[PDB]
């Protein structure tokens, strides 16, 4: 979508200037490219520059200064007059964070002068110029609002693929006697977050691993090498494999199958197309179980944004501030639409405002009124979704359990406990002769947090046994077992860890 | 021949204020 | 008043120095019941600040100054809750009471309010003044406003049809009255006045 | 060639300013009368003033007027920014100010526009930095002193003019203060902003001037630019003949109003969503629409209209909806604040908040203010003997001063809404503040409520709203909205028109949240208010 947007924004204001003028809008001026580093902004700039025969005057950030005083304004005017003189074209200003120091934290004067020169040069573009500017940045916060004002930079893209990665691979690695059993499609698929230079580092580490492979066997004779080792050189697939390996869920919630099915289907339907609803938000869990686990699985595997806060995390012992926190939390929520606001421990926040008659009562009433007036103002637009969870549903406010604000009520065993213990013991070298069904049948009113505590006490006992055996082996050496004398957690460690295990609620 | 020069411009501090509550 | 510590007194000093510099000056303190509250004892941070502000007022109106012409006018509605250190000659010497208007006073009020309003020639206001009691100037204003609104209603529904607001307009407006001050509140003022006397 | 002509004609002028007529003419004459002919000031034997402090909300057009005067006159517009000239190097910002003044005095009699002077004027007592006091003293030295200024006028710009030095606001430096803070000016700005493009033939600017009631003037250009961008964006998905029949329409302006909301102003239905209460709707419509539509007849009669309306009764009746419905037909703003959403634990914060709300109300005329929970704000102060009681007394006195004190009451429509009128002090219920004591209390009304709630809904010919309203017997608007919401939830459940069985299964799960003794108390209060109005008749003179 962002590639189509930037292609429209670089084609329509560059190919039909007459049509744009006839329409009567000259808003288009400069485009901004923000996002996390290593996403492909310089690659998109190079693709734009190589998809058009127009002029391309690239200017990096700190390459505008010189010993001569004022030379930076002359360089900016020269670049702008060259881009206006040659053709209807596009200007690329890379690393704008060096030129624009946000004008408030800086104390120099040539930076202010070059910012004023860039402002008066971006503003002085008429309709007959028909030139655009493109600017890339790393952080989206250290930019002047006068540069982000209406007239210069208003249409920004948020670049947050496999074909371009395969293209970059075929660009880089096509100049070598490579191999005969390589598939660059797998390297483009398995490479996810690389951009531009990380694939070059991957190929460089593949070459380094190939050189390490063909050095300890053929005796390069570093005083004077031979000629048989030059032509016999091939970067195989395994070199790229461990170069990628040496560089830089919904199935995880056992049980509650129909509960997670209804939850996922309902969430998907509300955020789906609204035509059916037009023709014709929130939820809360409570019980004795995996509520925060289900909220984590939603935050991970829903393909939507997620913002979670604790119960009393948003509380200020003063006044106003404790409401301003929730106000700007809901401002960030409506800004990042659609979203999920996971309010953990709703009771601690709401407390059923009722009557308390104190400073804490007044703060609770103000918090409840802020929450009600910042949740009831959510229309069909901005499609936010509030998820609450609690252990005690008695102390929640009926003013927040009302219809029209939060009406759903998801109520949240032995098999779920066994599945939780098997999901907690996934990446653990367990002893093979061990069954967890005895712990599942013995523990009835327990919870996932105390099951994790039991597993952690078992791990601590196994670690104590391992360190005792290791110090015994060291004493016997100073006065050999395997790599670990206790490589797996036996049943005795679990039977000793369950001695001091309690229930949470 | 060239020459050097010394410069000492300024500094910025942070203050602390007291507030009054109404219980 | 201010959020911070020792700033309401800086504000009082600043306004009073401004008054003393640009003498003669008339400083109109409205609703003394807020600032000049009886010091006594409240046992709170608000009590401490509301006592500090009163003490600053005392030392600013009668302290070590040049006695330049500055006339302080206070206007309150709960004079029983003001520190007696203010209610004393030298700061606020004369306590003027303004009871509800009598018949002549209320008639004069109606005539003053209708100074710039076209009225009928034969419509005397003595009947409307004699057929009321217990009212205030604001109440008479409300009656006049209702009469004007009915006259505008007549003009609009006619649409210079009705240049003058007429007797029937005034009668319909007076069909409902405000009676702002109740006897329950007025007896306290009577008690205060007789206690002062 | 051509470029030097275009950059001459694109310049702004007095024909590119709209709404600021009297102040624009005042600045125009006080600048051009020295420049057109100094023989008049030689004959009168006096020097003209040389200082303008412009104040108002940000985004009004003050620097546009200054640039227009500097373009219409043979001056030299030199722009000095506030935070740009300030630096951390000692003795550098004063050198920049001296260099700017020397450049302004060197070439020609020019006009200096120093923008955002509140950042470099900290009143020399609240600040701690020495450089700010140093540049303040540099500004007073460059504006006044021995051979200070030789035929050059300085212009300023700020948002809050009270945080400037009293020595800066003196005669000779900023001797004229211009307040650049309506519908005809907004229509003039719309006409001058829609001048270089043929939008359409059937576009009416009356709705565009009445719906954008809180636009400062710098957002109107962004609105028209966004509309012109969205028209070309939506007219390029499929595409000599394309340039013909171009331009924005009413739906384009509606989409610009909807996608973009911020009005750069700190401001918080159409007569159909409310059901019943016909005489209350008529009374509110009268007492709001007459002082806005006919000011000339009110100045002919020579009387000020009424302002305050207070509602009371049971909750869930439609007081907030009535306030929105009486605010929505006028070109006024709407500031709806709640009772306990202004009180703070500090000293003076609640009264400061009251002063800010009323200042924002009187900064944009007309404006209806919706004060909710008057029983929670006023509390009938009386005597409490405590810190909370003293805070309540101070809040009540600040509110009473803002309603009727040392004000001008230009256009402020305070509307109160509580559910306990017995806990209100008899000073806000005085006429002049909240004189309209309107009480908001059937099946024929519930029919209109259900017709107003089911405005845009696919309906069934087999449902009977009379049969729905007959089985209510004392329900509220909130209960009817809950029934409609349950019917819509059942409709979306059957989907994933509204049918009759959804209402038939939702009528059983009613609430009836209002009890009977509160209704008896409200009827007793209404009967006491009726019996207090005694010895009043047709009153023949
Ligand atoms: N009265 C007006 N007539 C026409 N355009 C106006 C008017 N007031 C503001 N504008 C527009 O608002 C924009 C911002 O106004 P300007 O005076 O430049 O700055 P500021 O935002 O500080 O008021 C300008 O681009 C101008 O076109
Ligand atoms: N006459 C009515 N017609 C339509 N809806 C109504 C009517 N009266 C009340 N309502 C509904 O009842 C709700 C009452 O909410 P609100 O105005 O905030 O409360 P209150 O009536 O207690 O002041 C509104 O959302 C409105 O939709």
């Amino acid at each position: 979508k962002q590639m189509a947007q930037i292609r429209e924004m670089v084609e329509l204001p560059l190919r039909h200037p007459q049509l744009f003028k006839a329409i009567g809008i000259k808003p288009p001026r400069g485009v901004l490219m923000y996002g996390p580093p290593g996403t492909g902004k310089t690659l998109m700039a190079r693709a734009v520059a190589n998809e058009t025969g127009a002029f391309f005057f690239l200017i990096n950030g700190p390459e505008v200064m010189s010993k001569m005083a004022g030379e930076s304004e002359s360089n900016l005017r020269k670049a702008f007059e060259e881009a206006e003189k040659n053709a209807p074209a596009i200007i690329f200003i890379d690393e704008i964070d060096s030129i624009a120091p946000k004008r408030d934290k800086t104390n120099g004067e040539v930076e202010r002068r070059v910012v004023s020169q860039l402002l008066t040069l971006m503003d002085g573009m008429k309709a007959r110029s028909n030139v655009v500017v493109i600017a890339a940045t790393n952080r989206p916060n250290s930019i002047d609002p006068a540069l982000r004002r209406f007239g210069r930079f208003d249409r920004e893209v948020d670049i947050g693929d496999a074909t371009g990665r395969l293209e970059v691979l075929r660009i880089h690695t096509k100049n070598m006697k490579l191999a005969d059993d390589v598939d660059l499609e797998a390297l483009a698929a398995e490479t996810h977050g690389y951009v531009g230079a990380d694939i070059a580092s991957l190929c460089s580490e593949a070459a380094m691993q190939q050189i390490r492979e063909k050095m300890d066997l053929i005796d390069l004779d570093e005083d004077e090498i031979d000629a048989e080792v030059l032509d016999s050189l091939g970067v195989t697939m395994d070199n790229f494999r461990f170069a990628l390996g040496n560089s830089n869920t919904w199935d995880d919630v056992g049980g509650l199958d129909e509960i997670k099915e209804e939850l996922k289907e309902t969430v998907e339907y509300p955020v789906l197309h609204p035509d059916q609803y037009t023709k014709f938000k929130g939820v809360l869990f409570y019980g004795p179980t995996g509520k925060t686990l289900l909220a984590k699985a939603v935050a991970t595997e829903v393909s939507a944004n997620f913002i979670s806060v604790k119960g009393p995390e948003l509380l200020s012992m003063w006044y106003g501030e404790s409401e301003s926190n929730i106000r700007d939390i809901f401002d960030k929520a409506r800004a990042a639409a659609p979203t999920v606001v996971f309010l953990d421990e709703l009771d601690s926040i709401a407390k059923a405002r009722g009557g308390s008659l104190g400073d804490a009562g007044g703060a609770s009433d103000r918090v409840v009124n802020q929450l009600l007036t910042e949740m009831d103002g959510m229309n069909a637009k901005k499609n936010v979704f509030v998820i609450g969870a609690t252990n005690r549903p008695d102390q929640i406010d009926p003013a927040i359990l009302r219809p029209g604000r939060l009406d759903q009520l998801i109520y949240v065993d032995e098999n779920a406990r066994l599945s939780i213990l098997n999901a907690q013991l996934r990446k653990t070298p367990l002893e093979p002769g061990l069954e967890l069904t005895a712990i599942a049948k013995a523990t009835q009113g327990f919870s996932g947090a105390d099951l994790l505590y039991i597993v952690q006490r078992a791990a601590k006992y196994a670690i104590k046994d391992s360190i005792e055996a290791h110090r015994q082996h060291e004493a016997e050496k100073e006065v050999e077992p395997e790599v670990d004398p206790v490589p797996y957690i036996t049943k005795e460690h679990f039977a000793e860890a369950m001695k001091t295990a309690k229930r949470s609620v | 021949a060239a020459a050097a020069a010394a410069a000492a411009a300024a500094a910025a501090a942070v203050a602390v204020a007291v507030a009054v509550a109404a219980a | 008043l201010s959020m911070w510590y020792g700033e309401s007194e800086s504000n009082i000093r600043d306004i009073f120095d401004k008054a003393r510099a640009a003498a003669p000056t008339v400083v109109f303190l409205d609703e003394l019941d807020s600032i000049a509250k009886a010091r006594g004892g409240s046992l709170g941070d608000a009590g401490g600040a509301s006592d500090r502000v009163v003490n600053q007022l005392l030392t600013e109106m009668d302290g070590m100054n040049a006695k330049k012409n500055v006339f302080v006018i206070g206007a309150t509605n709960r004079p029983d809750q003001i520190d007696p250190a203010i209610l004393r000659p030298g700061r606020l010497d004369q306590l003027i009471y303004v009871p509800l208007p009598d018949e002549n006073a209320r008639l004069s009020i109606l005539n003053a309010q209708l100074r710039k309003t076209p009225l009928e020639p034969g419509l005397e206001l003595t009947a409307i003044a004699k057929a009321t009691q217990g009212f205030s100037g604001a109440d008479l204003l409300y009656i006049v406003q209702r009469a004007a609104k009915y006259a505008i209603k007549d003009s609009i529904e006619a649409h210079d049809p009705v240049p003058y607001i007429t007797k029937e307009h005034f009668a319909e407006a007076m069909k409902t009255a405000k009676r702002s001050v109740s006897d329950a509140e007025l007896r306290r003022y009577e008690a205060y006045s007789q206690q002062m006397k």
